[PDB]
């Protein structure tokens, strides 16, 4: 058999893949429980439980059709029951009836959902989701929606089996293998903390035909040997190892595989630094006094001040750490929403977004959002926006230096290099006596309960936090409602709980930003739609409530699988998430030969979307 | 979804 090594770094704190909204769950679920679509190579969205579809000539009413060869099975591979149209009214109903932490996907689009959720209604029979009979799924949207069929590619939208659910009652969806049913390309054999992640194939998958890879292994790294990754590579143990040119052994490693070093392109993650605007945890500090943690919590509050940090942040600088000085520039991201991830009249996303900033002041004339580059760090420019910040935060009583923890692992020894350059970037810009950038090291208990893992914004224990977010569907507002006050899938790690709208959010906008992004999505044309979340996410910009930093992608590695195999998709779980479609070969792949592929590849995917948008109208009723 | 920076130093 043919089998597929490489490492994780998340154990996840759950398998419920109705109630969660952290990659740490979608990432392993997508590959064990199918939706209604999935992605193909060039990512189209094709068919995965549901062998056709149809929208009505008003674009409200979704009706799919289940191929009957498709069943659950326990973890040991065993037969459950068949997939049923039953499971996707089960699986919607779960999510609303446990406040799924991903209910913003759905709770404004299908009918009756958020009646029901609120309380208006008590009748689940009203809500959009009908099993017309056994194979046959309905959904009733509100508005239409073009980006609903990407949506069934989050797992929110998975179908689940509503007597297992009952049979198991609180033990569904915990860290074990047996706690769910499993549809999908594998089973999962192995889920021990901080040891491994295994899958094996389903033999009695319903695609099992396109699954080349009959086992998967991947091993706890936890960031303590980054030459562990090639050091395995190189012994045959990984099927594939990112290599870190800043590292000891690059030298010698560039010299043995120089023919052999591919570098990825930027995704659609985007990954960018927030301030905890409301912060109630200090078990990690520097800070001594009260008046010390008041006069931080006033600062990140000024928005002449996150814009100080903004410009004094040197992302070169930043992405040296791990790209080395060549590749610095790489991995760059300069948006929440990538630059071309939609375009409007044959422009993209990040040339609109950069002529709205010209209603946001002076600090933003000619800016360049391109992916691959630094617009933003700008010594002097950084120094005028903290002398007026200082001014008007020492009226208030403010203390000077403004003290910001950022919390690291105490093992990431690539980020404890990233934190220091921010550290060594803000202050040498505005002055240690100005700012002071306090690098707290954390074991990895306290790293999660602390950022990732935390339940409440109360949890929130940092100043500076640095988080990503992954497309959801194909649309902008999957990023940029993410901030929002009502339902934000982002709000807690800015230390705000959505629904609360207290008074430090309004100190910031964030209702204002709320209330354009409501007016945004009633927006049907995509144009404008495009235009007007362009003009938000430029607001966003110049409020620097964010300050963003990189992608994923952009990165060397040395890789043991054929290139452009797996599937592939800018938006949801079922792309590069998932190990179906991927193959593996016993020769490493060169540089050359990867950039042939890419070529054929780029031209294979043109023509499949073109057809694949051709094909579109043969659904419509 | 929530992406751990985490992540990027192996991907």
């Amino acid at each position: 058999s043919k089998t597929y090594n490489y490492v994780y770094s998340s154990d996840p704190s759950s398998l419920n893949y109705l109630a969660e909204n952290r990659a740490a769950t979608s990432d392993i679920v997508a590959n064990l429980v199918d939706g209604l679509l999935e992605n193909d190579q060039y990512g189209n969205i094709i068919p995965s439980l549901a062998e056709d579809w149809t929208v009505s000539q008003d674009g409200l009413t979704y009706t799919y059709k289940l191929r009957k060869d498709a069943k659950w099975f326990t973890s040991e591979g065993e037969e459950y029951a068949p997939v049923t149209a039953q499971d996707f009214v089960t699986g919607l109903q779960y999510a609303a009836d446990k406040k799924s932490e991903a209910l913003y996907l759905v709770q404004d689009s299908v009918a009756g959902l958020d009646d029901y959720i609120t309380g208006k209604t008590s009748d689940f029979s009203t809500v959009g989701v009908k099993a017309l009979d056994d194979q046959t799924v309905q959904y009733t949207l509100v508005k239409p929606e073009l980006y609903w069929n990407s949506k069934t590619l989050a797992t929110i939208l998975f179908p689940v089996n509503a007597d297992f659910l009952k049979s198991k009652g609180d033990d569904f969806g915990k860290a074990d293998p047996s706690s769910i049913l499993y549809n999908g390309p594998f089973l999962m054999k192995a889920l021990v903390s901080k040891s491994a992640i295994e899958y094996k194939k389903n033999p009695n998958y319903w695609d099992a035909k396109n699954v080349f890879v009959d086992d998967v292994k991947l091993t706890y790294y936890d960031g303590s040997d980054q030459e562990s990754l090639e050091r395995n590579f190189t012994a045959g143990a990984y099927t594939t190892a990112r290599l870190f040119p800043n590292s000891s052994s690059y030298e010698g490693i560039k010299e043995k595989y120089k023919n052999n070093i591919i570098y990825s392109m930027q995704n659609s993650t985007s990954y960018f630094f927030n301030f905890n605007l409301d912060r109630k945890s200090y078990n990690y500090t520097s800070k001594t006094s009260d008046i010390e943690k008041k006069s931080t919590q006033e600062a990140v509050l000024n928005k002449n001040f996150r814009q100080a940090i903004n410009f004094a942040f040197d992302r070169t600088s930043y992405g040296a750490q791990s790209e080395g000085k060549e590749g610095a520039t790489k991995i760059l991201r300069n948006l929440v929403v990538p630059p071309n991830f939609v375009s409007i009249k044959g422009k993209d996303f990040g040339e609109v977004v950069a002529s709205k900033m010209v209603n946001y002041g002076k600090e933003w004339q000619g800016i360049n959002f391109a992916d691959g580059q630094d617009p933003y760090y700008n010594p002097e420019k950084a120094k005028a926006k903290f002398a007026e910040a200082k001014k008007e935060l020492e009226a208030k009583g403010v203390q000077f230096p403004i003290h910001l923890d950022k919390t690291v692992e105490v093992t990431d020894k690539v980020g404890i290099q990233g934190v220091s350059s921010i550290k060594q970037s803000i202050e040498s810009v505005l002055g240690s006596d100005n700012v002071v950038i306090d690098i707290q090291q954390l074991t990895s208990d306290e790293f999660d309960s602390s950022g990732y893992f935390a339940q409440t914004a109360a949890q929130k224990d940092y100043d500076l936090y640095h988080g990503g977010w992954g497309p959801d569907y194909q649309d902008p507002s999957t990023y940029l409602d993410i901030f929002n006050t009502n339902s934000g899938g982002f709000l807690q790690n800015l230390g705000l709980e959505p629904g609360e709208a207290n008074d430090k959010a309004k100190a910031v906008g964030l209702d204002v930003y709320t209330q354009m992004l409501e007016e945004a999505n009633k927006e049907q044309d995509p144009a404008k739609r495009y235009e007007k979340y362009a003009d938000i996410q430029a607001w966003l910009i110049d409020s620097s409530l964010v300050l963003p930093s990189v992608s994923r992608g952009g990165t060397p590695s040395l890789r043991r699988t054929v290139p452009f195999a797996a599937a592939y998709g800018l938006t949801g779980t079922k792309g590069v998430e998932s190990y179906k479609y991927l193959k593996v070969q016993d020769k490493i792949v060169t540089t050359d030969e990867y950039a042939k592929a890419r070529e054929k590849w780029l031209k294979e995917k043109e023509e499949s979307n073109k057809k694949a948008q051709e094909e579109l109208a043969k659904h419509v009723k | 979804a929530i992406q751990s920076e985490k992540a990027r130093k192996h991907n």
